[PDB]
């Protein structure tokens, strides 16, 4: 459905 | 505001009034309005050369490079007439210099087709690429020479030869740089060593001229470098190179660096181990096959050991790391899983540390966004006990991102689904449905949706958590992306159970469910609210019924549906508006014919004394004032300020409409 993934890079 | 307040401006900056220009955005509405070939009034404001246009357009919060049909910006407009004091306005508030349309010119390609002084001066001032062709193949040093003036053609070239001097002198430099990365002397290296992380901390280009001089290799040497204050000043330049693109993360991998990384997680020195976990964060930011190389490396049992680690900013680290590894796809988030990931992070939920249980919920976070069975790990972790409980946490950052986990899990199968009702979540997300924080809003709206989707059983669970007056009540936020999240919510209750179903409408959601759908413009959600029952007569407690807000918004479709329907063709608001006001105004003509067809009331004024031909004369509407008066429309009507519709054409400077109504008279 709503699979939503989240990066983050420093 | 309207579509009337937002006409004239178009021609006015063809005309050149800068006392028009500035009326019409007197009141406040749309500063850059649409165009028939994609214009907005600061592009035909620099075509005609009327400065004193361009800079009122902007001083009230417009855009600098808006395109057309053909991707025309103002300052390509501003260059091909030659106007230079128009030309820097755009360049001193952000203006693509090298911005290229679907020809591929850039301003000083055209320019250059001219052959104009002194406006090449500040665009090359300013970095206008010089060197880049359009799609024709002719440089702007080329297209003055056809032109047949090589005036500022040579200005053109020495600044074009200019930055190939440059170009070469930074090659020179770095080369050197790097050549002393491998000096003995440790003072002579360090300043080099320095100076190439420092460039690399710029952007991703000059991360590339550090790629293209051959750091890569002489930095992954220095990982074994017995002096620690230089081993890691090479993990702080890698790690710099290791976030820009997936393309510079790949020459870090492609040089050898992750078999040096994941050894220094041994490292018993804490600012080497976090520089290490800054370096291998960074590469598994990257797609799925540069995470895959991090996992590959082995990096993986190292940092699932230290979720363990005493140091409470190491511990963050390595969940920041996890995270980002967690962030790729399926055969990435089971490696996670595989390695005993979720025991550990399961445990650090309970931690009182708030910055390591954002960091905890991060990798829960992206685990869950995997496959069912990902998901199930995560549940079979008991994850969701202790997710439910950070409902109720007054970090507001801890409880955005509990419950973005939650949503993640309640996005796979009925099972999953099911998995968190019984954890005892629908309580708290209906009760974080009237949160003020608008952001928990949402997500509290989008774990719903999800769950909401489920089978009837998981549906029913929704509908008796009390979910649907608070979601029938969230339909009429100001905010449209909740109002449309709170629609999908209840559509996807509505696709349960005849008994569901009924259950949404005993609610009272159609009223407003036909007032989004009017809205929006999507004709056949009109059809299915009438349907099913919604009242197309309903008013809001201004008036507005759903007839006028399609006529406002100008959706001949439902227009059409809602009159055949039995909607209220002359339904006045508290202002004495009907929906011919509405369309007379916002110049949709065929929606006013429409109308008129179905018995709407030519001569109807409002409040004030305002007549649909008032409306129309005022705002440049040609067409609607010939069919109003082909209606019967009162030509010599007077509204409480004693002004006819030929009155208000003169006062807007409407002159073919004042001709039609002086002689109609």
């Amino acid at each position: 459905k709503r699979k939503r993934k989240r990066k983050r890079k420093r | 505001g309207g579509s009337c307040l937002g006409k004239k401006l178009l021609e006015a900056a063809r005309a050149g009034q800068d006392d028009e220009v500035r009326i019409l955005l007197a009141n406040g509405a749309d500063v850059n309005t649409a165009d028939e070939t994609g214009f907005t009034p600061l592009h035909l404001a620099a075509w005609e050369g009327h400065l004193g246009i361009v800079e009122v357009l902007l001083k009230n919060g417009a855009d600098v490079n808006a395109n057309d049909e053909r991707g025309h910006t103002p300052l390509h407009l501003a260059a091909y007439t030659g106007h230079l004091e128009i030309v820097e306005v755009l360049l001193k508030n952000g203006a693509g210099v090298n911005a290229t349309d679907v020809i591929g010119t850039a301003p000083l390609h055209l320019a250059a087709m001219w052959g104009h002084l002194e406006i090449v001066e500040v665009l090359l001032k300013n970095g206008a690429d010089p060197k880049a062709q359009d799609k024709f193949g002719k440089t702007p040093k080329d297209l003055a020479k056809d032109n047949g003036h090589e005036d500022v053609a040579k200005l053109i070239d020495k600044k074009a030869q200019e930055e190939e001097e440059e170009e070469e002198k930074k090659k020179k430099i770095l080369k050197d740089l790097v050549k002393k990365l491998s000096s003995p002397n440790e003072n002579e290296l360090q300043n080099a060593l320095w100076t190439l992380g420092n460039i690399a901390s710029g952007g991703n280009e000059q991360i590339q001229a550090v790629i293209d001089a051959g750091a890569l290799p002489a930095l992954v040497q220095l990982l074994s470098s017995p002096n620690e204050q230089i081993l890691q000043e090479a993990l702080w330049a890698l790690s710099n190179i290791a976030s820009g693109g997936n393309e510079q993360i790949q020459a870090v991998i492609d040089a050898g660096a992750l078999p040096a990384l994941v050894q220094l997680l041994s490292s018993p020195n804490e600012q080497i181990l976090q520089e290490a976990l800054w370096a291998l964060s960074n590469i598994a930011s990257g797609g799925n096959e540069q995470i895959q190389a991090v996992i590959d490396a082995g990096a993986l049992p190292a940092l699932v050991q230290l979720l363990s680690s005493p140091n409470e900013q190491i511990l963050q680290e390595a969940l920041w790391a996890l995270s980002n590894i967690a962030s790729g796809g399926n055969e990435q988030i089971q490696a996670v899983i595989d390695a005993g990931a979720l025991p550990a992070l399961v445990q650090l939920l309970s931690s009182p540390n708030e910055q390591i249980l954002q960091e905890a919920l991060w990798a829960l976070s992206n685990i869950a966004s995997g496959g069912n069975e990902q998901i199930q790990a995560v549940i079979d972790a008991g994850a969701l006990p202790a997710l439910v409980q950070l409902l109720s946490s007054p970090n507001e950052q801890i409880l955005q991102e509990a419950l973005w986990a939650l949503s993640n899990i309640a996005s796979g199968g009925n099972e999953q689904i099911q998995a968190v009702i019984d954890a005892g979540a629908l309580p708290a997300l209906v009760q974080l449905l009237s949160s003020p924080n608008e952001q928990i809003l949402q997500e509290a709206l989008w774990a719903l949706s999800n769950i909401a989707s489920g089978g009837n059983e998981q549906i029913q669970a929704v509908i008796d958590a009390g979910a649907l007056p608070a979601l029938v009540q969230l339909l009429s936020s100001p905010n449209e992306q909740i109002q449309d999240e709170a629609e999908k919510t209840l559509l996807n209750i509505a696709n349960g159970s005849e008994e569901q179903q009924k259950a949404v409408y005993d609610a009272g959601a159609l009223k407003y469910l036909l007032i989004i759908a009017a809205k929006r413009g999507f004709a056949d959600r009109v059809r299915l609210y009438l349907r099913l029952g919604a009242d197309q007569n309903t008013a809001d407690e201004t008036g507005f019924t759903p007839l006028h807000l399609a006529a406002w918004e100008g959706h001949l479709g439902i227009v059409e549906v809602l009159l055949k329907n039995g909607a209220d063709v002359n339904a006045n608001d508290e202002r004495g508006h009907t929906p011919l006001h509405l369309a007379a105004y916002t110049g949709h003509l065929e929606i006013v014919e429409v109308l008129l067809k179905n018995g709407a009331g030519v001569n109807a004024t409002d409040v004030i004394g305002t007549a649909p031909l008032h409306l129309a004369a005022m705002c440049g509407h040609l067409e609607i004032v010939e069919v109003l008066l082909k209606n019967g429309a009162d030509v010599n009507a007077q509204d409480k300020f004693g002004k006819t519709p030929f009155d208000l054409a003169i006062d807007n400077g409407n002159e073919d409409i004042a001709e039609v109504l002086q002689k109609a008279a």
